[PDB]
């Protein structure tokens, strides 16, 4: 029938709206993700960088 | 980390290694270069201390 028809649109308008959530949001935890795993890479690289540099350093001057 | 804490000691050892080497050139040059130009100075302070 036609409203049945309107109530099977609306329940899937219902699951399109919720896939879309699903997907808006996965994607913006593993985009958060990838950028504590990058800036993490990014800290930890120059820290260690400038710990070997202050290690060299203090070597000269001994 | 394994990577840095290598390379850490590799070019430390290598580095500290030319430095003994120099110390040990430089006081070897010294004394070669003063021994030589000795017998000056004795004069010197001979002279002075005695009135």
């Amino acid at each position: 029938s036609k409203l049945e028809a309107i109530l099977s649109q609306e329940v899937e308008a219902e699951i399109q709206a919720l896939l879309q959530e699903a997907e808006a949001k996965a994607e913006a935890v593993k985009r958060e993700a990838e950028e504590k795993a990058k800036a993490l890479l990014q800290a930890r690289e120059r820290a260690l960088e400038a710990q070997y540099r202050a290690a060299l350093r203090r070597a000269e001057s001994a | 980390e394994a990577q840095y804490r290598e390379r850490e000691r590799a070019e430390t050892e290598a580095l500290l290694a030319r430095y003994r080497e120099r110390a040990e050139a430089e006081a070897k040059a010294v004394r070669e270069k003063a021994m030589a130009r000795l017998d000056e100075a004795v004069a010197l302070v001979l002279k002075e201390v005695l009135p």
